[PDB]
RNA sequence: AAACUCCAUAUAUAUAAUUUUAAUUAUAUAUAAUUUUAUAUUAUUUAUUAAUAUAAAGAAAGGAAUUAAGACAAAUCAUAAU
């Protein structure tokens, strides 16, 4: 769920820092905000499940 | 709904009115119908189903799954001849065929006349009755290959009208003598 | 290709014989009852009546033995009773298991009898508690009235293990 | 919601109270016969004497 | 009517094609104890002028069978008719499979179109149990055509508070029925399989609950205040169970970002009709 | 134009006709498994479409998750161990849940579903009853008399020209509507 | 709520269009010679977008639609009863049972009554005249009140078509099977099997007039009733024979009509709803479609026009000729050189090229056997061993 | 041999009264790709040509089943049948 605001994310109802313990999981989540730049103009919802930590 | 006793009585057996009746009575009038896209129930063409017909619908009397007779009122009792022929002209015969006749089968002269007047447009009636036969060589001939000796048919035959008209054929079959001396026989006819 | 299409209605008798064997009603309760009581007395369901009219060819496979190895024979054909004058059985306990839901249950057995048996209180004691667990433990092997008595008393310590036929 | 509003805003002022049965009716039916009954695609299923007609 | 073919007596002024049917249904049927009837035999004569065959060659037959048609003909069957060449009046058994799955769909679609309407006639008007009088659901198992033992397992499924009992009643009866409630749902659950039959099982069931409401009700000598409810069940339950409860924030909501809707009098102007 | 096709007709060239739930409640559960979807859920569109006439609320074909059992074995009947082939058998599961009707309009669902089963399936129903908590289960007389007096209102007969019966339908009625059958329960 | 102000609104638009403070703008007829006719386009466009939703939500037609066509509908259908093999029909035993048991011992007694079903087709008459009644696999139908056993059934020698109707008068040693097998009172063997299977038997045997219209059949009966034209060599004759049973079909040919006949139906069957689509709702006003979820065009009979039992319902049907066939004799038919033998007789084609330019997709029976083809071995017994006939045929 | 096929891919449509919730799902049907173009450069059966360059548009990239004829008197009479 993604709707126009400042940089917040919050990854199933959890802290990206506290789900994703892996940097570049974090930097793969950020990569299209930073191609289009608007790394801080997005809040992002996301909700996930199957897998692990890179496919997630 | 659509018809209520519009001659609906001409139109279908007393049998089934009450059916439509309550069809009509049950089912409520701008009825939000849709078509089924994923499971098929219906009959790609258009029928009242007010019909039993042959070939298309289980023959009464006769056992079969989904059948409602018991065991006491099937009234099949003869199985020497095919249930439930075919519809319509009764055959299937697909574009451009001919049923099986006997097509000179007695001799192989006929089959050879036909061939080669389809072929160079020569008499079939001459090569049928005007011409002699006769086989000179019948020899099995092998080659050697890889899998191993491969035998082969070889005939040469002569035919002739005995009035001028003579020439020899040779033909080679892998599978039978016939097949052979029916190709020398069509070489001759076309080397007389 | 024109022939009449002959209609009969679907009356509750009609379908009759296929309702739910276990339904949430005191009338499927009954109708399965008398339908278990014609299987069991081997009326002709599931296959074609028997009419006087064939008088030598007239057999069925419905032998107490039937499927069963243990006695040791060939197919027996037994000659099959008619339509009528067949003898239909109602077990009193059938219907009392089937319809209403009556059971058993092993009626305790109480330190009178284990003290009559030994004088010891320790071995009274023992026997009661092994008793209780038989009693609770063995209803839920699927087994005759009979023959679950008598392998509770055995193993409480009643009966002798001799009268398990050793 | 700008808009609509405004424009439904103005029929109970235009009703009044003139005659309009026969007008609306002509319209309903110009309306049935044009909009509604337009045939998309019709149908079950000479000399060229001028030359460079489409010049 | 159906009996007609075991009197071979009545068999007297039918046409030819009915005495035939019938002369062979008796053949079909009493197979193996068919025996010669004159009666048979004298309706069958009249059958000559039918199938254009003498009443010699009729009795002759009747007397002999298949031995008599052998001495009709000469030898036995001698020419190989299996290798046939095909006429085209006939089709494949693949084709016949096919042909009788459109024989079979038939059949449904005539019941579905003149048979399922004739069962509107016992419609009934749905009497909804009352669900403050009826809280308790038993459910029950059907396996249709078949002996599955699991067919004589009942369930039987309540909500606590639901039960008609005081606070102190309500807790002893979660105490005494330990792991079959979950307070997350106030479910209380218990099944029965150990009698053959599902009549039993039922009525276990419902003398359980009986036993245990009894004894929930009985607080003179113990209430068992003292002593919370245990969840440790519930709590090994969920662990084996995902959850998906995180809820999206709502002040990260923006309904003055949503789409709005354009204006366009094509449908002011055409929704009039 | 040309002759009328009646409603009855005309619906089964479309989707089964649904009825809705006005209640909620969830009186039978009816699972249909096979190996082979296509009789599955041609049955299944059957059972929706008697359900509608007959005035019970069915939910509709909930295709629940396929079963895969599988094997691996030799292709050889003596030693050729690396080479291995797999075997496998689908079991698809279609669902159809019955609210808000009668149990007796349920159990004639059953029957005729029964009656017009197709090759190749199986039912699988799970039937709740909503009770009280205390039931008075010792009715004999008015009890059977009351049930007996339902199975002779249900299983009646008005029409002697149409229509279908059953032999062994008949002598179960007959042998409930005896005298014997009375003294039967308490002879003892 | 009603247009008669919003007519003024877009005429002030029109005011602005020339200017925002102009009276007016070009006016041939004040704003009516032309306004109103792209009034109508506009709204005719909607009847575009709607009537082409209308045509597409109510879509249904068999598959064989060729891409190159231009009038074909987006819609197809291969599981049409008709153009495919139900897979049901794959596996000999056709039955679900939740008890896992009870289904694997129905197969076995599905297995063992097949083989007595075999043995019981034999037959003598004098001693000097031995009837073998060629019969293929049983297929069981397991529904859940009734069990059904079909087979296809080939006599060795019909009774003689020249001779005359003298077999209405006594009843033929395969008549007589048949009788028993399911229309004897109290004695049928569907009674005893009834006993087995705890549910009501039914038997089915159809006939065949040939033996090459089934892979079991023609297999057994060269197995069994035709050793003597192979058993020391392949007779001419028969191989002659067994070559020519049927003509060499176009299969090309074959396939392209049937193409171009199921192309046939779908366009007829879009025509008669296009033509019900703008002929037709005229007295009906439009919006009554409600195209949102109601999709209801017209009488049935109009949807469907010029389809009937007659036409559709043969044209149609797949798996109709038989344009291959292989044979292959394998084993010690030979007296001489006391080795193996192989012979193979291949004929016509075993491809299905109705497949190859239609949508209509081939479906793999048991996941290896194409839908086109049946094939069949069996193993008999002479004085050298051991023998297979396998017999392939290919349907089209 | 390729295609057709099955597991996977995307889209849609249909079912589930979202308390068999996994709707982030299940499986029935259809569509899609054995990818299209646009200018570049070598060339060259001349443009009708390929190998590349890669602006663009696309979600689009895999896997397994199928291993012919002949042979090695290859293994199998201990899967069973002979
Ligand atoms: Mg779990
Ligand atoms: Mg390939
Ligand atoms: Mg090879
Ligand atoms: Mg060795
Ligand atoms: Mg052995």
């Amino acid at each position: 769920f993604v709707v126009r605001g400042t940089g917040e994310i919050l990854v199933n109802g959890r802290q990206l820092n506290d789900y994703f313990l892996k940097m570049k999981d974090r930097e793969s989540i950020m990569y299209p905000l930073q191609v289009i730049e608007s790394v801080g103009k997005y809040n992002i919802f996301a909700t996930t499940s199957g897998g692990g930590p890179t496919g997630q | 709904q659509h018809y209520d006793e519009s001659l609906l009585s001409r139109y279908y057996p007393e049998s089934l009115l009450k059916s439509i009746k309550l069809a009509q009575q049950t089912i409520p009038e701008d009825t939000k119908f849709r078509v089924s896209r994923n499971v098929e129930f219906a009959p790609p063409y258009l029928d009242d189903f007010t019909k039993i017909h042959p070939f298309w619908d289980y023959k009464p009397g006769m056992p079969h799954l989904h059948a409602q007779e018991e065991n006491n009122n099937f009234s099949i009792f003869r199985w020497d001849q095919v249930q439930q022929p075919l519809p319509g002209e009764g055959n299937i015969l697909p574009p451009g065929v001919s049923l099986p006749n006997d097509g000179g089968r007695k001799s192989k002269s006929a089959d050879v006349a036909a061939g080669l007047h389809k072929q160079t447009g020569v008499d079939p009636d001459y090569i049928t009755r005007k011409l002699t036969m006769k086989p000179l060589v019948m020899k099995r001939v092998s080659n050697q290959t890889g899998k191993g000796k491969i035998a082969s048919f070889y005939a040469l035959v002569v035919v002739g009208d005995k009035n001028g008209m003579v020439g020899l054929g040779e033909g080679k079959s892998r599978e039978e003598m016939s097949k052979a001396i029916f190709k020398a026989h069509w070489d001759a006819v076309r080397n007389l | 290709v024109s022939s009449e299409y002959v209609l009969e209605e679907p009356t509750p008798l009609s379908l009759l014989e296929y309702t739910p064997q276990v339904f949430p009603t005191k009338e499927s309760r009954l109708v399965n009852f008398t339908l278990d009581s014609l299987k069991k007395s081997n009326y002709p369901i599931y296959r074609s009546p028997n009419l006087g009219i064939l008088k030598v060819h007239d057999f069925t496979l419905n032998t107490p033995n039937f499927g069963k190895y243990t006695p040791g024979s060939s197919l027996i054909f037994a000659k099959e009773p008619q339509l009528q004058n067949l003898l239909i059985e109602e077990d009193p306990e059938d219907f009392h298991r089937q319809v209403t839901g009556e059971y058993q249950l092993l009626k305790p057995y109480v330190k009178k009898d284990f003290e009559k048996l030994t004088k010891s209180k320790d071995t009274v004691s023992k026997l009661v508690q092994n008793s209780q667990v038989v009693r609770l433990s063995l209803q839920s092997v699927v087994m005759g009235s009979e023959e679950k008595k008598l392998v509770y008393d055995v193993c409480s310590g009643m009966k002798p293990i001799s009268e398990l036929q050793q | 919601d700008e808009i609509l509003p405004e424009l439904k805003k103005s029929l109970e002022q235009d009703k009044l109270s003139d005659k309009e049965q026969q007008l609306e009716a002509e319209l309903s039916d110009f309306f049935r016969n044009y909009a509604l009954l337009n045939k998309l695609f019709d149908s079950k299923t000479a000399t060229p004497t001028k030359p460079y007609p489409n010049l | 009517s159906a009996d007609l073919y075991m009197h071979p007596e009545k068999w007297k002024g039918l046409p030819p094609q009915r005495i035939l049917e019938l002369y062979w249904e008796r053949m079909a049927r009493l197979g193996s104890e068919y025996k010669p009837n004159k009666d048979e035999l004298n309706a069958l004569l009249t059958t000559s002028e039918y199938s254009n065959v003498p009443v010699n060659d009729i009795k002759k037959l009747y007397h002999r069978g298949e031995q008599g048609a052998i001495d009709i003909k000469g030898g036995n069957v001698n020419r190989d008719n299996s290798l046939r060449p095909f006429m085209f009046d006939e089709l494949p058994s693949q084709a016949q499979e096919l042909v009788a799955q459109h024989r079979e769909q038939r059949f449904y679609n005539r019941l579905a179109a003149y048979e399922l309407p004739l069962l509107a006639q016992y419609r009934q008007e749905y009497k909804r149990p009352s669900p403050e009088s009826h809280p308790v659901t038993y459910r029950y198992t059907s396996y249709v055509g078949e002996e599955h033992p699991n067919s004589r397992k009942v369930v039987l499924s309540v909500k606590t508070k639901e039960l008609g009992l005081e606070e102190k009643s309500l807790h002893k009866f979660r105490i005494l029925a330990r792991s079959r409630y979950d307070h997350t749902t106030d479910i209380f659950k218990m099944s029965s399989d150990k009698f053959e039959h599902a009549s039993q099982n039922a009525r276990y069931l419902h003398d359980i609950l009986q036993r245990l409401l009894a004894e929930s009700k009985d607080l003179t000598e113990d209430d068992f205040s003292d002593v919370p409810l245990d969840t440790r069940h519930t709590i090994a339950k969920s662990l084996r169970k995902k959850k998906r409860d995180y809820e999206f924030p709502e002040h990260w909501k923006r309904p003055e970002d949503a789409p709005k809707k354009k204006f366009d009098i094509v449908d002011q102007l055409l929704s009039t009709l | 134009s040309t002759r009328p096709y009646p409603v009855n007709v005309e619906a089964v060239y479309y989707a089964p006709l649904k009825l809705p739930i006005k209640y909620g409640d969830l009186v039978a559960d009816i699972q249909l498994r096979s190996y082979d979807n296509e009789n599955l859920d041609f049955y299944s569109d059957f059972i929706l479409r008697t359900g509608y006439y007959l005035g019970i609320p069915l939910t509709g074909p909930k295709p629940l998750p396929t079963r895969r059992e599988r094997w691996t074995v030799i292709k050889s009947p003596f030693v050729h161990a690396k080479s291995k082939e797999n075997f496998e058998r689908h079991t698809h599961k279609r669902l159809i849940r019955a609210w808000d009707t009668n149990p007796e309009v349920l159990q004639m669902l059953i029957a005729y579903i029964t009656k017009h089963s197709m090759a190749g399936v199986g039912m699988k129903c799970n039937f709740f009853q909503r009770s009280e908590i205390s039931l008075d289960l010792g009715s004999d007389a008015n009890g059977l008399e009351k049930s007996l007096s339902n199975i002779d209102e249900l299983y009646s007969l008005r029409n002697d020209d149409k229509a279908q019966t059953s032999a062994v339908g008949q002598k179960v009625l007959e042998l409930l509507d005896s005298p014997d059958f009375k003294k039967h329960l308490e002879k003892k | 709520l009603k247009l008669l102000n919003m007519i003024l609104s877009m005429m002030n638009k029109t005011n602005n269009n020339n200017n925002i403070i102009i009276n007016n703008t070009l006016d041939s007829l004040m704003n009516k010679k032309l306004l109103l006719k792209n009034m109508l386009l506009d709204m005719n466009n909607k009847k575009m977008n709607n009537m082409k939703r209308m045509l597409n939500n109510n879509n249904m037609n068999p598959a064989g639609a060729n891409p190159v066509v231009h009038r074909i509908g987006p819609a197809g259908n291969i599981n049409n009863k008709l153009q495919h093999l139900n897979n049901m029909n794959n596996w000999n035993t056709q039955i679900y049972n939740y008890n896992k048991n009870m289904e694997i011992m129905n197969t076995m007694n599905d297995k063992l009554i097949n083989k007595l079903l075999y043995k019981m087709m034999t037959l003598k008459l004098n001693n000097m005249n031995i009837n073998k009644i060629i019969m293929s696999k049983t297929i069981n139908q397991h529904s859940l009140n009734k069990l059904n056993i079909k087979f296809y059934y080939y006599n060795n020698d019909i009774n003689n078509n020249n001779n005359n109707n003298n077999n209405n008068y006594y009843m033929n040693m395969m008549n007589k099977l048949m009788n028993i097998m399911n229309n004897n009172m109290n004695n049928n063997l569907c009674n005893i099997l009834s006993y087995y299977y705890k549910k009501k038997v039914t038997i089915e045997p159809i006939k065949l007039s040939y033996i090459y219209l089934n892979s079991d059949i023609f297999s057994k009966y060269i197995s069994l009733n035709d050793m003597d034209k192979y058993n020391n060599g392949i007779l001419t004759n028969y191989q002659r024979m067994l070559n020519n049973i049927m003509p060499k079909l176009n299969d090309h040919n074959i396939s392209m009509n049937y193409i171009n006949n199921i192309n046939n139906i779908n366009n007829n069957k879009y025509n008669n709803m296009i033509n019900l689509l703008n002929n037709n709702n005229n007295i009906n006003n439009n919006n009554n479609y409600n195209n949102n979820n109601n999709n209801y065009i017209g009488n049935i009979n109009n949807i469907y026009n010029n389809m009937t039992i007659d036409n559709i319902p043969m044209d149609i049907l797949m798996y109709k000729y038989l344009v291959g066939w292989s044979i292959k004799f394998k084993g010690r038919l030979s007296n001489n050189n006391g080795r193996t033998s192989t012979t193979n007789l291949l004929n016509g084609t075993f491809n299905n090229k109705k497949y190859l330019w239609s949508n209509i997709n081939n479906n793999y029976k048991l996941n290896y056997i194409p839908s086109n083809h049946n094939l069949y071995n069996n193993s008999n017994i002479n004085k050298n061993g051991k023998y297979n006939i396998k017999v392939k045929l290919n349907f089209i």
